């Protein structure tokens, strides 16, 4: 869990934005305390219009790409994981299936040459992914079963970096915002993103102070 | 109207009091005859001079 | 990040060391490296400038006296929140003070002097002297000066042998120091 | 700001440096600059010009008190305000002493001393004495009077004259100071 | 574990002996090693590695207080076992400390320290001087002040060569003692 | 055998009789036989391997209390029979410490330090102090050093002229025996 005290803005107290590790794979949990800043604005306190933005610094773009596929219910679903890593040059394709992000609600037999065969969980309609490793290379390979009667829509691909939805709070009596931040398995280490949020007091009247901060998300391996 | 009115101080001095007491009662040690030797003494009889004691 | 706040020359330029080279830049550095960690953990203050501060007081003192753990500038007031509060209030201080009056009540404020923060030139006269005095008392050579009249109780050669307060340091770095 | 109010040359010219190369700009004003407030700490007077005050009050005491904290000024009314008032209102203080007498109460005045022709000869005298003891007696060895080094075979005497103020700087400075009462 | 902590290049450039054989290098490792035993010793930071310990408790008092030997590693659970027990008990300990608080009864916890590095800068400071006591004083001629010599009629001063406390080490480590 | 835990080379290059010698060897092994059995019966910590003990006890102490000559061993039970029991008892000692809590009642046990690289380096340096105080002081001199204050009524010139006193030795291995 991450604590930051933002700067209280008085004219008072190497790079900008605050550092923050991540490892691919983690979902933390992080915490600001705006106290600093938004107890002297006597009014009441902070609001829920917290808005996040994620941007990057340096990328390392993905070598092998993401896919996605449908089906109905109770089917079996099979597809290939051969035509989603170009190579440029020659080499072997070990694919593997790591337990660790495997499926959710079925199972999946990885074949001898970049094949698979997805038996979903009985009684069970949703999305379902799972993360496929061509060669140290990961991607993700997202699955939606469909109720059998029209179709599923298609679900976003899910980032390197994201904050989740709606998990996020402020408590009004202790200044302090809460929010997710959860890493997907394909982000590369090394690389580092960029997270600005943007959160509004509100005086007794209910007129707006803004207040913007950001902070610098180094996906790094082994923690 | 009730005596209980005026008592509050002189109740709540008699409840400190006696917490003091209760608590001096066991934690101040019973132990008298606080003896010292010096750093010569080779304990291996020092343990000898306390069971003389 | 030390060098910056005390450069070796001067250093150097204070103990004599210099034209008559004692003991290395090495060791220099290295006692650098000890002389901030006797101060500034004899002082109790910290390294930074003009900070601004959160932490939760109590109420210890019926009559409801408040204890901050700094020096609130004079004029700022001081916020008060958390806990049981319609909304923060504000305590302007007494100058050059940390008493103040009247679910867990944090305060936070503004200490240090409004303006630039070295590291209050004079809170270093002992840095710069604990280093000197560990120059040419390397520990071979038996000094020691008396706290006590009496005596030890045994012939033992009395004691302070110390340094920082043989040095003259604990004497020059008191004065940032509570007396409470 | 120290530069017009002490010159280094006046400096250079007591401790008789002029000509030692061993103590540069950088460190004479070092200590020209840590022996102005470990030596104004001391006696708690400020050196700028007349400088206004604010700052709360406390009455202590059944017939009514108020202690100041800077000996205000001499036949300048310091006001009283907040607090209750209705009114803003002044009181006369008298010469030397910080005391007085009749939603906190708040109080304002102006202290220091009328002139930019700053601190009296009295404090510079112990700067000067406090910086020539800093430049040529580094804390190294235990002294004693004169300058000599004893032995005692026992404990040495050397409390103090380590760095401590063993020269009439400290005490120069005290004259000023104010024994309470 | 030592040779990293102090190199003896850091020793023999403080010490000022370089130059001179009558101090090898297995002495002035005798030296070292005898000045980080009274490190850990006279401040408890435990330099030493493992030491697993099973001993046996005598629970004292009616507030249940269990006193420790050694104390644990500040996060591994301090076992109970026997005493009538039938489902041996995990407690945690504070860490610094070695008080607990709840045929014979039995506790077997852990001891000492892993990581190489955390040594302050204070602690070698008291270690060098300690080490540059001994290598030039020895248990003959007990001197007196600024290292001189004396005839006192009545007898003569003591205490005066023993190591580090004549010279720095026991009060450039009190900095990291308490109450 | 010593010469594995401290060689004579050791001795001489720390009592700087290296170069001049002082004494010959004989007279050096006999100093510190005396060294090792001056440390070892001063701290209560044997060096050889053991010593098998059985050793008749005394019920003193109602509360049942029992105490050992050596220090135990360590980590073994010690067992009592005779006394009245019908079977021996077996109890397990408090590591460092002689206290157990239980037609004679005998007890037996062994004492411990098997190894030989456990005496850590104090006694070892603690002796170093004492043998270098025994080269220089055949007992010509007087070298009495002084202890309490008040000059004994006989108007003699003191007391505690006393080698592995005077010298480093005691304060050096201090910091193992226990206080109590």
């Amino acid at each position: 869990m991450y604590f930051f005290s933002v700067d209280p803005r008085n004219g008072a107290s190497s790079c900008c934005c605050e550092s923050i590790s991540a490892r691919p794979g983690e979902v933390n949990g992080v915490m600001v305390s705006y106290a600093a800043w938004s107890a002297p604005l006597r009014g009441h306190g902070l609001t829920n219009k917290t808005t996040f933005e994620i941007d990057g610094v340096s990328v390392t773009p993905p070598k092998v790409s993401n896919a996605f596929g449908r089906t109905k219910v109770g089917v079996v679903f099979e597809g290939t994981l051969s035509d989603l890593f170009p190579n440029p040059e020659g080499e072997q394709v070990e694919y593997e299936i790591s337990e660790l992000n495997g499926p959710s609600n079925g199972v999946v037999e990885l074949g001898a040459n970049g094949a698979f065969t997805y038996t979903p969980g009985a009684l069970f309609t949703g999305v379902d992914r799972f993360w496929f490793s061509i060669n140290g290379n990961i991607g993700e390979y997202v699955i939606s079963v469909d109720p059998t009667t029209s179709e599923l829509p298609q679900p976003p691909f899910t980032t390197p970096v994201y904050v989740p939805a709606a998990r996020r709070s402020v408590d009004p009596r202790t200044h302090v915002l809460k929010f997710v931040l959860g890493v997907s398995p394909a982000a590369i280490p090394g690389d580092v993103y960029r997270l600005t949020v943007r959160q509004v007091a509100i005086d007794c009247d209910g007129n707006e102070f803004v207040h913007i901060s950001c902070y610098d998300i180094s996906i790094g391996s082994c923690g | 109207n009730t005596p209980l009115q005026a008592i509050g101080v002189p109740v709540a001095l008699y409840d400190a009091l006696m917490a003091r007491a209760i608590d001096s009662a066991d934690g101040t040690p019973n132990s008298k005859w606080l003896v010292t030797a010096s750093r010569d003494l080779d304990d291996g009889q020092a343990k000898e001079v306390k069971e003389g004691i | 990040n030390l060098d910056t706040l005390l450069p070796l020359q001067t250093i150097r330029e204070h103990a004599k060391c210099d034209d008559n080279p004692r003991v290395t830049d090495d060791l220099l550095k290295l006692y650098r490296e000890a002389a901030f960690e006797a101060a500034e953990l004899y002082t109790g203050l910290s390294f930074t400038p003009e900070k601004t501060i959160v932490e939760p007081i109590r109420l210890k003192g019926r009559r409801g006296k408040i204890i901050l753990s700094a020096t609130p500038i004079a004029g700022r007031p001081v916020v008060f929140y958390g806990g049981g509060l319609g909304s923060p209030l504000e305590l302007i201080p007494r100058p050059g003070s940390n008493v103040l009056f009247f679910s867990q009540l944090m305060a936070t404020y503004v200490t240090g002097r409004r303006c630039e923060n070295s590291v209050p030139a004079g809170i270093i006269i002992g840095i710069l002297k604990l280093i000197a005095w560990n120059i040419n008392n390397p520990g071979d050579e038996v000094m020691s000066v008396r706290n006590t009249l009496n005596a030890n109780a045994q012939g033992l050669i009395g004691g302070t042998n110390n340094g920082a307060v043989i040095s003259g340091a604990q004497d020059e770095w008191f004065r940032y120091r509570r007396v409470l």
